[PDB]
C-alpha cells in the first residue's frame, strides 16, 4: 500500500465549514474499497467492513482505529 | 461542532432522486455526489437524523448504507 | 464538458428545501450549497450544467432567481 501514488479522492468542501486537511483510502486485502477527506487532530466514526470504528487523527493527518481483521483506512496531506 | 457531515452509499436516474430527496432534508447545508463511482452523497448540515435519512432513502431510492459520521469543526 | 460553478440567489420565502431539491434534480449537478450567512445563496457545481432552463425552473416553480455567478 502505497499514498504517494493513490489518484486523489473525489471530494467537495463546504463553504460554510472549515476545508478538511486530509484525504483518506480504505482498503481489504490491500484492494481499495473507498476513499474521501477528513480534518486532522480531529475523529470519524466510519464504517469498515462489518464494524464501526472511531478513527482519530492528529495534526499529520495519520489515522489510528481498532480496524477488523484485513482492513485498514490510511490518511495523508492535501495540497 | 454544532454542524455534521455524513456520508451514505446509494445503489443509483436514481442520482438525481437521490440527491432531490437528501437535499429536501431539513437542516441541510449541502449534498454532494462523492468517491470515484459517485456512488455515495456526503450531506453536511444541523439536525440531520442519518437513521431517518437512510429510511427514506431505502423506501425511495434503492440501498442505501451509512458510511461516516463526523463533526465539522472550527 | 467544463467544470462549471453556478451561484443563483433565490427569494425563497419552506421554499429552501424545495429549491435545493430542483437543483440538486437537474441534469448534471455534482453538488449545490447553501452560502451567504442568511443561506438565501445556491452554489451547484457539475458538469453540462444549463444556467438558463436551471433559472427558469427556478422562477417557474420557487420564485425570483437572480444568476451571481458562472465560472470554469
Amino acid at each position: 500500500i502505497d499514498l504517494s501514488r493513490e489518484r486523489d479522492p473525489n471530494f467537495f468542501d463546504n463553504p460554510g465549514i472549515p476545508v478538511p486537511e486530509c484525504f483518506w483510502f480504505m482498503f481489504k486485502n490491500n484492494v481499495r474499497q473507498d476513499d474521501g477527506t477528513c480534518y486532522s487532530s480531529w475523529k470519524m466514526d466510519m464504517k469498515v467492513g462489518p464494524n464501526w470504528v472511531h478513527i482519530k487523527s492528529d495534526d499529520n493527518c495519520n489515522l489510528s482505529g481498532d480496524f477488523p481483521p484485513g482492513w485498514i483506512v490510511l490518511g495523508k496531506k492535501r495540497p | 461542532g454544532l454542524k455534521q457531515k455524513i456520508v451514505i452509499k446509494v445503489a443509483m436516474n436514481c442520482r438525481s432522486k437521490a440527491m432531490a430527496l437528501v437535499a429536501s432534508t431539513g437542516g441541510v447545508d449541502s449534498v454532494a455526489l462523492v468517491g470515484d463511482l459517485r456512488d455515495k452523497i456526503e450531506v453536511v448540515g444541523y439536525g440531520i437524523d442519518p437513521i431517518k435519512l437512510i429510511s427514506a432513502l431505502r423506501k425511495k431510492v434503492g440501498d442505501a448504507e451509512l458510511l461516516q459520521v463526523s463533526q465539522a469543526k472550527e
